[PDB]
RNA sequence: CUCUUAAGGUAGCCAAAUGCCUCGUCAUCUAAUUAGUGACGCGCAUGAAUGGAUUAACGAGAUUCCCACUGUCCCUAUCUA
RNA sequence: AGGAUAGUGGCCUACCAUGGUUUCAACGGGUAACGGGGAAUAAGGGUUCGAUUCCGGAGAGGGAGCCUGAGAAACGGCUACCACAUCCAAGGAAGGCAGCAGGCGCGCAAAUUACCCAAUCCUAAUUCAGGGAGGUAGUGACAAUAAAUAACGAUACAGGGCCCAUUCGGGUCUUGUAAUUGGAAUGAGUACAAUGUAAAUACCUUAACGAGGAACAAUUGGAGGGCAAGUCUGGUGCCAGCAGCCGCGGUAAUUCCAGCUCCAAUAGCGUAUAUUAAAGUUGUUGCAGUUAAAAAGCUCGUAGUUGAACUUUGGGCCCGGUUGGCC
RNA sequence: GGACUUUUACUUUGAAAAAAUUAGAGUGUUCAAAGCAGGCGUAUUGCUCGAAUAUAUUAGCAUGGAAUAAUAGAAUAGGAC
RNA sequence: GAGAAUUUGGACAAACUUGGUCAUUUAGAGGAACUAAAAGUCGUAACAAGGUUUCCGUAGGUGAACCUGCGGAAGGAUCAU
RNA sequence: CAAUUUU
């Protein structure tokens, strides 16, 4: 037909041919080479807790504005260095200094979304206080 | 975690982060810190430590009213804004780092409460927007300049330009 | 260790998630019957879509086999037996033709309005779960029941539990003392 | 970049919004009674069709 | 652009057998190294057949380190001609 | 040929010979690789898992050797070495929780120093003993299944099924509206007796007390598109913030923060990561190769794959076999 | 029992493919997930049906067909009864 | 005859030392890249024939894109004597 | 034939 030989006794020249041309997939190499935890600072899983060394603040690119106020966190298990991001109407005062703090990824297989450069993660709770319950403050602040 | 339960290992020891960015432990005496700090190397963390004298609050203050008011040299193509300052007193400083007048406030409130018993006039909220750092720090401006040439920008770029170089 | 318990979930949501002419055909269907949520109109359409998934593979089979003969005239016996498919459709292809309101007419809450007896379909939910009407003699507080052709010649109220008698109902125990020493003594 | 977030600049539109107290309405139904209630709102007493149909006619 | 009296250190290289300031500064080697090494270079005063940069073999060439070996030392004793 | 085994054999030794596998992928390396029955996904063909309710293999800190015994290279048996390691009078002894509990450390991550042989089996010298095997509980929004959060009216108002007329609207009912009310009904509860059980809790029953919105109180998202739903209003004005994507915000934002209203799923609801369908964006069934990524510069060539055709048809006769038909 | 039929691929049937889970008959766990039970006689010391069935690849194991895809003996006749 | 210590010789060899080889992680003064944000400073090679037609190999120079020599090709600015 | 920029 077009290459790809239609011999009846010809399985191996189509079976070596498949998983030779399987390496071109954008995610198949990150499956079996194990690359998901030789970088990308978890063990190929959801979350980990870090430590607030200090914070910082980035201004976005064009066309965008309104500095986005991220935080500087070193992570617990590999000593790797990636920052976080704090999405609320404030609560940067709520995440105080030198706390343990739980992380989460932005959804797009890493790959910082459209306008926050140099970021990889967001925060789901800070020393187990569930800042969703403190931004929309349906909680007190337990001790931190 | 190790000093999170050395905090509760002894019913007087207070263990906290000093606001100059360093951890501070307090003993009742002078060998208490040695029997404790050997029991941080032992049983708790296992890692060598530095045991330093602490550092303190070095906050300085402009002197009387700063009579000498000479020129500054900025230039980038055109620019000229410069300045000379004077203190505000200790009773109004204590009256601003408590939460009695701080921004979010009404301008007639902070303008006439400025003239209740503070020595100042009633004309200091059409002479500033609000203040900082933190909306707390004892650092105020007064708009004693002339008629403005449509420069709304110097009420956000100057509060943004105001912690620096003040911090 | 003792045995694994075997259990399955019984509903599967549609795959285009939400649009107007799908949701409006829900709300007029599931609202005039007036049912709880989409957990049950999915779960009858679940097993509806699975028995047709069963049926049209023995329909792929020919007759004179075992399976299109043996169980083929057994579920079409059973669809007669559950009261859903009427006594004129023993033809092995009309089971593929039936659809909703026919797995709904033979539940409790719809069928009990059809004998009068309930004044509404939403009184007919209060008619069921508040320890009221039996079927032959055993009592039933479950609306999605699948009446099997033989209780509807015996469906009445409970032996106890008024509008059904045998005890005059016991908010009138609260309205005994508020009837006795409130209308005199 | 290096620190210019300037936490005086923070959630300021949380700070300067005027928050009134939330109101108090009668209790809406639930269960099947709320799905009873929205049944009649579509094809029984459809209020203002303004050409063909509109569900919530914001006043204009 | 610019001035001496013509053109102003290019590729390379280094405290090197050329660098007083000098025991320059950094990392390694050892308990300790002004000696080594590998980097830095606005080099008092490096540099292109007054040849620059490398380089296998070789050297009674200069130099530092390591393994084995020993009266070089601790700490000397003894014997023979 | 001999040894040794419980028993064949390079399983080990003496002698002799030079072989054995391999582009149908040997050998080496990786495995976050115990194998299988099996899961999740679902037009067909699949893809990714499977440490774990069963089967079988291995291990009892790490290796090694061991006597007893039918059966151990046992580890709730032993000896030695390493690495841990616990006591003490310093002289010496003492071990192996990856059995059940409970702790530590790690981590994003996971219960109770609970009771009982009463069930189901096993064990012995054996109908009686025993078993953290196992079972009953406790914690338990891992996953699942059934379905509370209310009827049903009256009144009054407004509309039209509806027979009428200039009804100044009279009638039937209808559908919504209202805190103006009504007399009904019941478990969510609580809790006698009973049942259950090794025992007791809890359900299945069931006394007697127990419902009018606030109390016997449903939330999690969302409202420019994809994507169902607010051109409603206030605050902010490239700030604060949002937004998976596209974009919003620069003095009324239909995307921001709130108040109302609405849409969604609903006792569950979003988020985060790895997955399968969607993806005919991996393709045998089923891709593309002039210009979008791609056809070797061209020609030999062993593989391997694929390879012109023809080698006994046509019958006739008999026999019974099934199914749909027969005035 | 002698005897030896070129050698396979394919395909029909049967056997096998532990069992639970996936299907699937039956069966009012009050319904369902589920279980595999039950159902009725006199209640004067009892009658009885069940606990189905199917898939379970490939490798073998026997079992018919000879189209399809290959295969071999009579060129020097050391051919054949 | 039983028989404890002791004891010769063989095998099993735990453990240990020295040499390699391979894999896995990891510290390291400094060097040489690459990416991103647009605010820039020198120019304007590319898009028109971009004003010297343009592109591919290759050799040489060149602050910088670049330029130039050769053999090609039209993806051109000619489907034509 | 001289010819290069233009937020």
């Amino acid at each position: 037909g077009k290459g790809k030989p239609r011999g009846l006794n010809s399985a191996r020249k189509l079976r070596v041919h498949r998983r030779n041309n399987r390496w071109a997939e954008n995610n198949y190499k990150k499956r079996l080479l194990g690359t998901a935890f030789k970088s990308s600072p978890f063990g190929g899983s959801s979350h980990a807790k870090g430590i607030v060394l200090e914070k910082l603040g980035i201004e976005s690119k064009q066309p965008n504005s309104a500095i986005r106020k991220c935080v500087r966190v070193q992570l617990i298990k590999n000593g790797k260095k990636v920052t976080a991001f704090v999405p609320n109407d404030g609560c940067l005062n709520f995440v105080d200094e030198n706390d343990e703090v739980l992380l989460a990824g932005f959804g797009r297989k890493g790959k910082a979304k459209g306008d926050i450069p140099g970021v990889r993660f967001k925060v789901v709770k800070v020393s187990g206080v569930s800042l969703l319950a403190l931004w929309k403050e349906k909680k007190e602040k337990p001790r931190s | 975690e190790g000093l999170k339960r050395l905090s509760k290992s002894d019913p007087c020891v207070l263990t906290y982060m000093s606001e100059s960015g360093e951890h501070i432990v307090a003993g009742t005496g002078e060998l208490h810190l040695e029997i404790c700090l050997q029991d941080l190397e032992h049983d708790h963390a296992g890692v060598p430590l530095k045991i330093s004298p602490p550092v303190v609050a070095y906050r300085e203050t402009v002197e009387s009213e700063s009579s000498q008011t000479a020129l500054s040299k900025s230039p980038n193509k055109h620019n000229r804004i410069y300045l000379k300052a004077e203190p505000i007193d200790e009773e109004v400083s204590l009256a601003i780092e408590n939460g009695i007048i701080n921004p979010r406030d009404d301008f007639k409130a902070r303008a006439r409460i400025m003239a209740d018993d503070y020595g100042w006039d009633v004309t200091d909220a059409r002479k500033i927007w609000c203040f900082g750092p933190d909306g707390n720090g004892p650092n105020l401006v007064i708009d004693q300049t002339k008629a403005v040439q449509y420069l709304h920008e110097i009420k956000d770029s100057v509060v943004a330009a105001f912690q620096w170089a003040t911090k | 260790p003792r045995a694994p318990r075997t259990y399955s979930k019984t509903y599967s949501t549609p795959k285009r998630p939400y649009e107007s002419s799908r949701l409006d055909a829900e709300l007029k269907l599931a609202g005039e019957f007036g049912l709880k949520n989409k957990k049950e109109i999915y779960r009858i359409s679940f097993q509806l879509s699975k028995i047709r998934r069963a049926a049209r593979d023995l329909l792929t089979r020919d007759e004179k086999d075992p399976k299109r003969l043996f169980e083929g005239n057994a579920l079409i016996r059973r669809l007669v037996r559950v009261g859903v498919l009427s006594e004129d459709k023993k033809k092995l292809d009309y089971v593929l033709a039936l659809k909703v309101e026919d797995f709904l007419e033979r539940r409790l809450q719809t069928q009990v309005y059809k004998l009068g007896l309930a004044k509404s379909v939403h009184h007919a939910r209060v008619l069921i779960t508040q320890r009221h009407i039996a079927v032959g003699k055993q009592i039933v507080n479950i609306p999605s029941f699948m009446v099997r052709l033989d209780s509807e010649k015996h469906i009445d109220f409970a032996p106890t539990s008024p509008f059904g008698g045998a005890r005059p109902g016991r908010v009138a125990r609260r309205n005994a003392a508020r009837k006795a020493e409130a209308s005199g003594e | 970049a290096k620190v210019h977030g300037s936490l005086a600049r923070a959630g300021k539109v949380k700070s300067q919004t005027p928050k009134v107290e939330k109101t108090e309405k009668p209790k809406k139904p639930k269960g099947r009674a709320y799905k009873r209630l929205l049944y009649t709102r579509r094809f029984v007493n459809v209020t203002l069709v303004n050409g063909k149909r509109r569900m919530n006619p914001g006043p204009s």
